[PDB]
């Protein structure tokens, strides 16, 4: 009763046996602006079923040494979809994500993964150097990776000098083999703002780390693909213009 | 009515508690299906097991005081956010200038950046002194300098005339001149992470800098002189402390685990990684 | 009981204290209630 | 005017004293405020919110390995799987917690802790360990026909992978310093232990070593008090 | 006496603080006012009103031709007449303004701009204009295919020679910090070009170049906050 | 050519959403813009030179530019004043001379 | 609610602050009521 | 400011001066009192 | 400067040392030549008495 | 990549071993011919 779930928004469906839950990130649900909050003065524009729907991302093949991976949300779905052509051409945009994480393995497989969604999340230089002049700085395509995503080199700081033990400070769920095959998230708008800029700003991160390693034994199946997928909610767009990529 | 489907909370609640929390009376339990010890951590729940259901506990009212844990009286302690150098006698110079950044050093930046917003007033004391630590009867100018205003040129210059930049005169001999600051963001928050560009256009895979970098956080300058038309000759040291009063803070993150690097940046250098514990004799021996 | 010397409220001083808590948001942010004495799943 | 006479305490900045300041901005209003979920207002909450807690510490384990310890079929039975100090501000497992990060800022703390364990092996794979903590007076036991002698519970592996030991508060004083070590191991919580119930059992054709990961948190009735400036960061010159 | 201790901010000087001082002359009344028609309260009343703004700036035009710009029969359709950026206190077109010349005086704005055009032209002369003004995230637009993708007016010479150009409120932030260039450029406002519709007609033995001259003020959502200090004016030494 | 300014408004020129603003008016007020204290006029007094042993200086307000700016966009300003005098040698430092 | 310790009135703080426009006389200082929605002439 | 005039007896410090000081601690509240018997009010008591 | 340094605390390691930054640890900046400094305490043992 | 921008369902092996992909009617017309090749390929309803 709880194990069995589906979603379904736009002309999406998903549907999982084994589920646990679902986390609704900060007890609140995606909203649009009100009245009293808003600034910009202009007619937002409100397109629901042509941008709100699951997208589903190309999938991560998880290896015995992988050393998990992270995404930018408005960033990945940008270039994709219906979605991606109101980000370049409006300059203001605002909307909550509902998140699913997907990876199937049989019974005789173990392992664990931790998502996590992490607003404003930074990724910083590694390097020594304390001079900021000469200091590395984290590439454009290591910040802003796209659909593809990118990852990390070491996840135990998550990339960020702070703790991954301490990353249960954040919306997260575990997806356990033994117990689930899937990972649910809803995560309203949060932004110092009403509306921010899809192409500049990034509201918040994706981390999938592989806590426990993947372990199995010979003759099982060896190939164990991880899939997101990830709605846009309850969407705004403002500020209409040419199309500005980046 | 012509077309139909153009026709179309939250979860918890927060109480008020002046107290600890207390604890009730329980007993042994025999029975079945029911059980506050199993729980799934896979959920992304915590644990709501309880004291009283795991064991057989005592009435206890608990009278300790939840109080100085707020938020509001943990920032409430006054820290050094930055400290200027000024000689008048060196060369020309003249006036010391200092932009305002609280990620300075450390201990009062660890604490703020665990949480990513935080509206919030302030409050600034100026603490100056000789480098001899002696005081001398001299009048010093502190003018602020909002973003855009014209920094002062030199010691004669007409900056510092101000008819609309606020200044503070104060001998040094007198106590420490403390002002309050409201909360000027143009923002609703301040907020110390920000991932993302603060300009458009195409952003180099070589060097970055611009990255990370939040405009909303910037409040300018903060300048020093000491008055009068012949330079003086002495050195001088300027150490601002802060209040951070009327605090608010929003979706709260992790500690620093690694040593700052730099200033305006997260950067950690990965071959000293340090493995924030105590390394320790195997497992299964507790010190 | 607390004064302020000047027209400008932000000048005052630490105000009134408050005791608010809802952890229930960080703790238990799930949309099924779980029942605390129950099996989760 | 109106006569006064100075006391002891004038001109002195007391860096956590609470006064009003001269405004530098008369008339100002800030930008109006708007909703951002989220807000904290004690760190409570913050407290007992479950966090990572790492017990494989060594000389080895790197980075990421160091949050789990193993569990393995065991030839002799009735055998110790890991143990540790439950100080929260004591150097060791709890630093890795936010709880444990939180009460360094504090000097004294009160109230129940409760750890979770959750058991990250395959679903083919059975067994029932105790864990048990043990109030203060001796060093961590020796055998476990000692360590049920304190208060314990034996924990099952099935679904719902995960349980929790609440460890509750039982000391003489009503607060606990943090400081630990030297005399003030007057203050010492306790020891936690891990042993194995009965084994660790699998099927043919699976893997034969496992992973728990373990993890920390307080309870409503956990308190601080006399908020400290903590000790875990350094600086050694001035941040250009 | 009554007991009391000096705090923190004792002797100083706060330029802005506001307080009251011994008066010199006692028993003093001051010369009775009597009605002097235009007393302004708020400077937002100065700021509504439509100041000249300057827009042909070049190395030429000497002192007035510099307010006007110049309109003519163009042999290529879509041709771009003129453009400039729309941040008030940036260096530019607003210096000529007053309304930007009284934002210079403050830290942030906040609110509704609006442009006026006015054509000078002969009476006999018509045609069609396109102003536009484009949101930040590119340069001004290659072509008015581009252009017309923003807010824009399509304007008829006519009778009622002047056409107002209102550009809404567009941001993210509920101000926007005046100072621009470097990384401030965040708080850019966009570009308003002005473009030919269709072209500039004229009957024979009738000039064939005319001009426009450009207008600028503020809406009642227009305010500004935390008041600065000029830089648009120096001074090398003491004025005799 | 009326004299008068545009009356166009937002809500007639495109469509706008309702917007409740609550943007402060205040700080704007002439009564807030002239509250800052400036530098109306520096007096150099030297008591040893010669004979002298005075210093006269003329009020005007005028005398140097940042708050001349100010006062002179309005024609007629009626308003009462405080002046604060701030002394020094100099070299800036104090002595405990009565002035 | 401000305090005046002179008996002299000019000696006085900022006393109470104040919300007025009529930028009506600047902006359309016109003697025929323009309409805002309507022609000009 | 409010007019006041200074007057001997400043800047003394009175060991026996019963005054209020700046507390260290913004928001302290002490641990909780429990019943202690023995507990003495006068050294009258004492002496008797 | 008079810095109070609560059981736990680290110590100051030297005249320069980040210690005496005082984030959190309460402190009491006063010149010699003014009155002496005075604060009230609380009663903070552990215990109740 | 392609394929999910129509509409879809995901699809998750377990007890429950049926999965119904409903098909919506999206067309023009009221109707569609059940002649399909040549000028008829109007009619053609879709690809799964
Ligand atoms: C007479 C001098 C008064 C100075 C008043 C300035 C107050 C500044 C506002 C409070 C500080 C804002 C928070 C600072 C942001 C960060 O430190 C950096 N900008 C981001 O790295
Ligand atoms: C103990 C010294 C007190 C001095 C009191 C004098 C106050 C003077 C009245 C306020 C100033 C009037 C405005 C000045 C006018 C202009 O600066 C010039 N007279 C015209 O160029």
């Amino acid at each position: 009763s709880d194990r069995v779930a589906q979603l379904t928004v736009g002309n999406s469906s998903i549907t999982t046996q084994e589920a646990a839950n679902i986390v609704l990130a900060y007890g609140e649900w995606p909203e649009y602006c009100p009245d009293t909050d808003a600034t910009a003065v202009d007619k937002p524009t409100r397109p629901d079923v042509s941008v709100n729907r699951f997208y589903t991302l190309d999938s991560k093949m998880w290896q015995e040494n992988s050393t998990g991976w992270y995404w930018k949300f408005p960033d990945v779905l940008n270039k994709t979809g219906v979605f991606g052509q109101n980000a370049q051409f409006h300059y203001l945009y605002r909307s909550g994500f509902c998140l699913h994480v997907q990876c199937n393995a049989s019974k005789f497989h173990q392992g664990a993964l931790l998502v996590a969604v992490i607003p404003e999340f930074v990724i910083a230089g590694r390097g020594s150097n304390t001079k900021p002049n000469e200091a590395p700085h984290p590439g454009f395509t290591t910040t802003f990776p796209g659909t593809t995503g990118a990852t990390f080199h070491d996840p135990y700081v998550l990339d960020s000098g702070v703790p991954l033990s301490q990353a249960l400070i954040y919306p997260h769920q575990w997806v356990n083999l033994r117990t689930n095959n899937c990972a649910t998230v809803i995560v309203p708008y949060i932004n110092a703002v009403p509306f921010d800029s899809a192409i500049n700003h990034s509201n918040f991160g994706l981390v999938v780390v592989p806590v426990s390693p993947l372990k199995y034994s010979s003759g099982a199946t060896t190939a164990i693909p991880i899939t997101i997928t990830i709605a846009p909610l309850n969407s705004e767009f403002g500020g209409l213009r040419q199309a500005v990529s980046q | 009515d012509p077309v139909e489907d153009i026709i179309h909370r939250a979860i918890s609640g927060a109480t008020n508690v002046e107290s600890a929390a207390d604890t009730t009376p329980s007993s042994h339990r025999l029975e079945t299906g029911r059980v506050p010890a199993l729980q799934a951590a896979e959920t992304g729940a915590t644990s709501n097991a309880t004291d009283e259901n795991m064991i057989e506990t005592r009435c206890v009212i608990n009278r300790n005081g939840v109080l100085e844990t707020t938020i509001n009286h943990f920032f409430s302690r006054s820290g050094l956010v930055g400290v200027v150098n000024l000689t008048d006698g060196g060369d020309t110079t003249g006036y010391a200038t200092w932009d305002i950044d609280i990620m300075g050093f450390v201990q009062l930046r660890r604490k703020c950046e665990m949480f990513t917003y935080m509206r919030f007033n302030a409050e600034f004391t100026f603490v100056t002194t000789t480098k001899s630590g002696e005081a001398r009867p001299y009048m010093l100018q502190y003018m602020y300098v909002p973003p855009g205003a014209p920094k002062p040129t030199g010691r004669d210059a007409f900056q510092w005339q101000t008819a609309t930049n606020p200044s503070v005169f104060v001998k040094l001999t007198d106590p420490p001149a403390q002002v309050s600051v409201p909360f000027m963001s143009p923002a609703s928050a301040y907020q110390w992470f920000y991932d993302g560009y603060p300009t458009f256009g195409q952003h180099p895979e070589t060097s970055n800098t611009t990255y990370g970098l939040c405009p909303n956080n910037m409040m300018g300058t903060f300048a020093v002189r000491v008055v009068s038309r012949e330079a003086s000759q002495l050195k001088l040291q300027t150490r601002v402390y802060m209040k951070l009063k009327h605090v608010r803070a929003w979706v709260p993150r992790p500690i620093r685990s690694q040593p700052y690097l730099l200033k305006n940046f997260p950067n950690y250098d990965s071959s000293k990684i340090t493995n924030s514990a105590r390394d320790r004799s195997s497992i299964k021996q507790a010190n | 009981t607390n004064i302020n010397y000047y027209k400008d409220s932000y000048a005052a001083s630490a105000t009134r204290q408050d005791f608010t808590q809802d952890p229930k948001k960080f703790t238990q942010p799930v949309l099924d209630s779980i029942r605390e004495l129950s099996a989760p799943l | 005017g109106i006569p006064a006479e100075l006391r002891p305490g004038t001109n002195q900045f007391l860096t956590t004293d609470d006064d009003t300041a001269a405004p530098i901005l008369p008339g100002f209003t800030p930008t109006p405020t708007i909703h951002i979920p989220g807000e904290v207002h004690s760190l409570l909450e913050l407290c007992r919110v479950e966090t990572i807690l790492e017990v494989n510490n060594t000389t080895e384990a790197t980075g990421l390995t160091r949050l789990l310890i193993p569990v393995s079929s065991q030839n002799k039975a009735d055998e110790l799987c890991a143990a540790f100090m439950v100080d929260p501000g004591r150097i060791g497992p709890w630093q890795s917690t936010l709880v444990g990060q939180i009460c360094r800022y504090y000097t004294q703390w009160s109230g129940s802790l409760k750890v979770t364990f959750m058991f990250t092996g395959s679903f083919m794979a059975t067994g029932k360990m105790l864990v048990a903590y043990s109030p203060p007076g001796s060093a961590q036991p020796a055998n476990r026909e000692t360590a049920m002698l304190g208060t314990h519970v034996i924990w099952d592996f099935g679904l719902q992978s995960s349980v929790s030991l609440v460890i509750p508060w039982i000391s003489n004083t009503h607060f606990r310093t943090a400081k630990t070590g030297g005399n003030y191991d007057y203050y010492t919580a306790g020891v936690v232990t891990l042993w194995y119930q009965t084994n660790y059992v699998v099927p043919p054709e699976t893997p034969g070593e496992a992973y728990i990961i373990a993890m920390g948190a307080a309870q409503d009735n956990f308190t601080l008090k006399i908020c400290k400036d903590t000790d875990e960061v350094t600086q050694q010159a001035v941040l250009q």
